[PDB]
């Protein structure tokens, strides 16, 4: 089992690529729809949109599902092209601290709403 | 050739003198689509950030948004996002079983794919405007 | 001392059918032995083998393996040894199901059209047996052999030496084999690899004619080095050229086309097969289909256009359904070579060289013989042969189709099976001086230093061109008799020939000439043997002596080598066995 | 006509790094030939051109080379495929694989990932069967597109993910052979193989870039036979 791979095994890692591409896609879906049918957005209607529980709990459950498949992702790449070890394992630390982050401000952000 | 030790035999690598099917266009596309989506939600997060922080912030999101240096920016983003989605759904359903694994049922997929994705990525233009 | 050495308790030159059959064999005893060939394994000639292999299973129908002996022996003209086809007839089933459970992709039985049946081997029918025994898998039963085979050596564990050129034979002061010397075609390195046994299974050589359905590898590097060592070659003229070879190609097609019900016709639409076998039909002997349609030609009514004088090969008839399953091969090659699709039209079909049934004599336990001052048969210590390069007299004049894979396993196997056994009754072999070494080194040492000499292109072009002028299907004393010089003449000339390239990773023309001397030395002695028969008999036809002599020429004519000296030829036979059998005529 | 040639030239101790290498080879305007044809000719106005070959109908595999930018065997493609006025005909070694000379690459790793999958049937012994195996027509026919492969390494060096992880890749042709023992009725150890194939590398480094298929001599498909694999693995591990 690849320490730097989500992953147990391939398999795994197939599956969870697989179902976060799912959960991203519908919440994508979702975002555009909004847009979509704004026009001319208000921040009276913008922070209308977020202030509901569905929207907030969509929002994180995509950053969190990003987290994962960006996570298994940008790793399969770094496995392909960067072949020093020290150099991708920097660069495997710096993603996914990232993806953390990014879920982390999400949460911040959406509470702040 | 380590340190008292020599010759190691060349490789046949040079990319320009290999010719490559669109099947293997499509799929190296969604790899570095893929890269740029995720550097990509970095800059959406902020954005977004800064949009719902407060009335101050909403307007100088709306502003940055009218940037046209910017506006092609969150225009590729959008187009890289949406090629992404196309050939990857494409993607899926070769694996479950949606799509022939024949070499032409590829190539149509393919195309069909890129056709999808143009136009969305004018309809994202649009939106950015 | 400064050459290299590589023991083994054996060394079988050669990865082709009976090459790893055995090598897997002799492993299976717990006997170290190096495998060595040209090419990767999977790319010998046997690769290529298309009908199957023809055995008694019962599958199709009930059989008998002695129904397998009458057919052959027959099909041999009682040139044939009926203690060897006997011990391979029988064998046969058992050695055969044994591949299976190998795992070799035959094709299988039950529904059909209008047929139905088990799980066994599916046989189909083939030239020289009353009814189907030909246990196929499709139309490439050589590929799916060769292929278990590799895979089973590397199960086992084989210790492959992948492309090594073997050179010459290493004598021992007794006079015995003890080992070989060999070219690393990779590095260049020459190495002799010592060995208590050394097997030849290095195949045909077809390549001295100018259209064969062999590959550019079949040089016959076996025979050069069993002659330029000292020791014969039986029935080296006996050369069978297959039936339906491609017309300008000279690229293989299935005789099973005529199995699944192909014909066989000529331009003013009648099927001169019914005509010249009346009740056996297209499924007539070998020997006898090719001068059929050949002499259509002779007559100036053979069928013609831009592939040249061919015999349409009719098989559109059958389904394009039963064409893609039972011989997807061969509906690829026609196009590809061809430019015509079977399915809606005949195949451009000429008799073309095959199958060499001459080579190194051999007992069934696959060593090998010479014979006494007196004349009597004496083995050679530390030497055997296997599969084509061998004449263990089975195949006699004329040979069965899909008889020589049957004999690759058979006696490949046979060969492990008594090596230890043999061994002991040769008993031990003392070391080889540098001399003996330094000897075998001679033909490579040549070829290096001589670089102002000859082009090797046009003597081997010369070569082929003469053999396939003075010794094809029909031959005659006149010929021969000028052929068999113009041979001395570029024998000598060939002794000057020259390399171009000295260097080392890989060099393909210092291998191609090597193989030049073999394909030299086993044209010549084709030719010293073809003269010699006074009979027109299986392969072998003058229309000088149109008729088999059977008080005369009921033998094995062996070509008496003495290296690069003078020649000589000489004689055989074998007619006891077990069940009993008798000559006769030979209508088919 | 005339023939123009571009051909990759290559010798460790005389050159220290490839080039390539003008070649006319004025051919009988008569009928087509194939590329196998020319380079013998062009190998007797120059030996030192060295290039593997054999039964000379596509079906040893030996003479795997990139012509004009897409692999293929020199025995079988014909000239008319690769001639096109003003322009030469480049010929290469196949990508990837370590040049040991002119157009001959060493094809070690190849064969390697090849047997890693275990190349041969296995069968633990259990109900021995009176002669042969119970194979039916629609057992057997299942192995059809995954037994002709002739190891000419086409498909493994014309795709990327084989390039990156040539020994943890399994790559098109080992998938395809492992997938040949997978489906077959007589070996009975699937449950086994599909444990060993299923981490990171082996199988799933597979894009579905399709550029194998593309090039498959005996037109296989490795791709297809890589997604049964795959789902054979999520039968077993999900
Ligand atoms: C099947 C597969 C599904 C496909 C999936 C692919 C998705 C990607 C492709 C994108 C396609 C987008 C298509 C949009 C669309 O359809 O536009 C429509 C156009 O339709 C036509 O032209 C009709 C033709 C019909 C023919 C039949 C509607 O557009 P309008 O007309 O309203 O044009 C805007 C207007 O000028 C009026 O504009 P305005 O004045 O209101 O603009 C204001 C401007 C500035 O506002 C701010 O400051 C707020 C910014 C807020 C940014 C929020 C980002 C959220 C990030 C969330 C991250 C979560 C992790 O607004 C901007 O220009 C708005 C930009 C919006 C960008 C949205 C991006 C979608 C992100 C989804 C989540 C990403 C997930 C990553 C993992
Ligand atoms: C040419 C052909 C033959 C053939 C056939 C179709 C074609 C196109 N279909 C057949 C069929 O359906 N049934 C049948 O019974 N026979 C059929 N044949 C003939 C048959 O293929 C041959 O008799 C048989 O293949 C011979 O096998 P064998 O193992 O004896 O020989 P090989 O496959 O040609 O391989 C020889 C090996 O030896 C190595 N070698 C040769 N010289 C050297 C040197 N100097 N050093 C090291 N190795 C050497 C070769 O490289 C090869 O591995
Ligand atoms: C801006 C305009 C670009 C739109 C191109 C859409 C693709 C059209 C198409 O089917 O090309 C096939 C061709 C092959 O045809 P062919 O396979 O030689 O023949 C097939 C004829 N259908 O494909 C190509 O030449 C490569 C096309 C790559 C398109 C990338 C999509 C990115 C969108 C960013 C905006
Ligand atoms: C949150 C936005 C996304 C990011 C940042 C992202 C990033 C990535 C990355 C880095 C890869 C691997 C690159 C490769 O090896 O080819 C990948 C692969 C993939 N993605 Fe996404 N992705 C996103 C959204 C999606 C969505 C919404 C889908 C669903 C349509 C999807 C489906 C796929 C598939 C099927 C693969 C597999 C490609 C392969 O195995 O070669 N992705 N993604
Ligand atoms: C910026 C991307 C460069 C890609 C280069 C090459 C040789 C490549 C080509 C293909 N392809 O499918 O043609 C796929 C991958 N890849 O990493 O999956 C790949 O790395
Ligand atoms: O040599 C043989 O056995 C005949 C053969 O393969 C064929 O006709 O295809
Ligand atoms: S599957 Fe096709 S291309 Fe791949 S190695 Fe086998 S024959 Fe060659
Ligand atoms: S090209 Fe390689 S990525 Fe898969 S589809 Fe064929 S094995
Ligand atoms: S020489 Fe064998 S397939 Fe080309
Ligand atoms: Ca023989
Ligand atoms: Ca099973």
């Amino acid at each position: 089992s690849n320490a730097s791979a989500l992953g147990r095994n391939g398999v795994h890692d197939f599956i969870l690529v697989r179902a976060t591409a799912i959960v991203l896609t519908l919440y994508i879906i979702y975002m555009v729809g909004f847009f979509a049918t704004s026009g001319e957005l208000t921040y009276e209607v913008w922070i209308g949109f977020f202030a509901s529980a569905f929207t907030k709990v969509f929002t994180l459950l995509a950053l969190f599902s990003i987290l994962i498949h960006a996570w298994i992702g940008m790793w399969q790449v770094l496995t392909d092209y960067v072949k020093p070890l020290a150099l991708r394992l920097m660069l495997q630390l710096v993603i996914v601290v990232a993806l953390v982050v990014y879920v982390i401000y999400g949460f911040v952000v959406v509470w702040g709403v | 050739m380590i340190r008292n030790v020599k010759k190691q035999r060349p490789v046949n690598l040079d990319l320009q003198t290999i010719r490559f099917p669109i099947t293997a266009i499509a799929s190296i596309l969604h790899r570095v689509s893929g890269v740029i989506t995720f550097v990509a939600v970095g800059i959406l997060l902020w954005l977004l950030g800064t949009s719902l922080s407060s009335p101050e912030g909403f307007e100088q999101a709306s502003a940055i948004m009218g940037s046209f240096f910017v506006k092609f920016i969150m225009w590729g983003i959008l187009t890289a996002l949406a090629y992404h989605v196309v050939v990857g759904i494409r993607h899926m359903m070769m694996d479950f079983g949606y799509l022939e694994e024949t070499f032409e049922a590829g190539k149509r997929s393919a195309k069909i794919s890129f056709v999808i994705t143009v136009v969305l990525s004018l309809l994202a233009g649009v939106l950015v405007w | 001392m400064k050459l290299p050495v590589r023991e083994f308790d054996a060394v079988v030159i050669g990865a082709g059918g009976a090459g790893m059959r055995a090598a897997l064999q002799i492993s299976q005893s717990g006997q170290t032995c190096a495998l060595l060939s040209k090419v990767f394994p999977t790319r010998s000639h046997t690769v290529s083998a298309q009908g199957g292999i023809t055995v008694a299973l019962g599958n199709t129908h009930e059989d008998n393996w002695e129904w397998h002996m009458y057919d052959t022996v027959k099909g041999s003209d009682y040139i044939g040894d009926q203690d060897a086809i006997e011990y391979m007839c029988k064998t046969g089933p058992e050695a055969i199901l044994e591949l299976e459970h190998m795992g070799l992709p035959f094709s299988r039985l039950d529904d059909g059209r209008i047929y139905q049946r088990p799980f066994g081997g599916q046989s189909k029918n083939f030239g020289g047996e009353q009814a189907a025994r030909t246990a196929a898998a499709a139309d490439r039963t050589g590929h799916a052999l060769l292929h278990t085979l590799y895979q089973q050596n590397l199960k086992n564990h084989t210790t492959i030496f992948s492309e090594w050129y073997a050179l010459d034979l290493v004598k021992n002061q007794d006079g015995a084999v003890v080992g070989c010397t060999a070219l690393c075609i990779e590095t260049g390195e020459v190495v002799y690899f010592k060995a208590r046994a050394t097997v030849l299974a290095t195949g045909g050589a077809g390549r001295i004619y100018q259209s064969t359905t062999n590959a550019h590898i079949n040089t016959g590097d076996g025979v050069g080095m069993a002659i330029r060592a000292g020791v014969p070659v039986q029935d080296m003229e006996m050369w069978q050229f297959h039936p339906t070879g491609i017309a300008g190609a000279g690229v293989l097609v299935t005789e099973g086309c005529r199995g699944e019900g192909g014909y066989l016709l000529n331009k003013h639409g009648e099927r001169f097969m019914e005509r010249y076998a009346p009740n056996a039909k297209d499924l007539a002997g070998r020997d006898v289909v090719a001068r059929s349609i050949m002499i259509e030609i002779r007559e100036g009514r053979g069928c013609d256009g831009p592939w040249g004088p061919h015999a349409k090969l009719k098989l559109d008839h059958l389904g394009k359904e039963v064409l893609e399953s039972r011989l997807p091969g061969i509906l690829e090659l026609s196009r590809t070579f061809a430019h015509v699709d079977p399915v809606k039209e005949p195949i451009p079909v000429i008799p073309t060289c095959h199958y060499m049934m001459g080579g190194i004599p051999t007992k069934v336990t696959g060593q090998a013989l010479t014979v006494n001052e007196k004349g009597e048969d004496v083995v050679v210590p530390g030497l055997f042969a296997v599969g084509e390069i061998a004449c263990v007299s089975v195949h006699g004049a004329n040979r069965l189709g899909g008889n020589s894979l049957l004999d690759l396993v058979v006696f490949g196997r046979a060969a492990g099976l008594h090596l230890q056994e043999s061994i002991a009754e040769q008993g031990a072999l003392r070391d080889a001086s540098e001399s003996d070494v330094e000897a075998s080194l001679d033909r490579l040492n040549r070829w290096n230093n001589n670089r102002n000499g000859e082009d090797p292109v046009a003597i081997r072009k010369a070569l082929q061109e003469c053999m396939q002028h003075n010794f094809s299907v029909f031959r005659e004393g006149d010929a021969m008799a000028k052929g068999l010089e113009q041979l001395k003449v570029i024998r000598e000339r060939l002794k000057n020939a020259r390399l171009d390239d000295t260097s080392s990773e890989f060099n393909t023309q210092r291998v191609e000439c090597l193989e030049l001397d073999n394909l030299m030395e086993t044209a010549y002695a084709t030719a010293v043997s073809a003269n010699f028969r006074t009979e027109s008999r299986g392969a072998h036809s003058r229309f000088d002596f149109p008729d088999r002599d059977d008080e005369n020429w009921l033998c094995h004519s062996l070509y008496l080598p003495e290296s690069e000296s003078m020649t000589r030829r000489s004689v055989n036979m074998e007619p006891k066995l077990r069940p009993a059998f008798p000559p006769k005529i030979r209508t088919y | 006509m005339r023939l123009e040639f571009s051909i990759y030239r290559y010798n460790p101790d005389v050159d220290d790094a490839p080039r390539m290498q003008d070649y006319t080879l004025e051919a009988d305007e008569g009928r087509d030939m194939m590329l196998l044809d020319a380079l013998i000719q062009l190998k007797e106005k120059d030996p030192s051109l060295s290039f593997r070959r054999s039964c000379r109908e596509g079906v040893c595999g030996s003479d795997g080379l990139n012509m004009n930018g897409k692999n293929g065997l020199a025995c079988i493609t014909p000239i008319s495929a690769l001639n096109q006025p003003g322009k030469k005909i480049v010929i290469r070694p196949l990508p990837g694989l370590p040049v040991i000379r002119d157009l001959v690459v060493d094809m070690g790793q190849f064969y390697a990932q090849y047997e890693k999958i275990k190349p041969y049937l296995l069968n633990n012994g259990q109900n021995p069967p009176a002669r042969e195996h119970l194979q039916m027509p629609e057992q057997r026919e299942k192995l059809d597109g995954l037994y002709e492969c002739i190891l000419c390494a086409c498909c493994s060096t014309s795709c990327p993910s084989f390039w990156w992880n040539p020994d943890k890749f399994i790559g098109p042709a080992g998938l395809l052979a492992a997938y040949r023992f997978l489906i077959d009725s007589r070996d009975t150890e699937t449950d086994s193989r599909l444990d060993g194939l299923s981490d990171a590398f082996s199988v799933f480094r597979c894009h579905s870039i399709m550029n194998c298929v593309s090039v498959c001599p005996k037109g296989l498909n490795p791709t297809r036979a890589i997604g049964h694999i795959k789902s054979m693995l999520l039968q077993r591990n999900a």
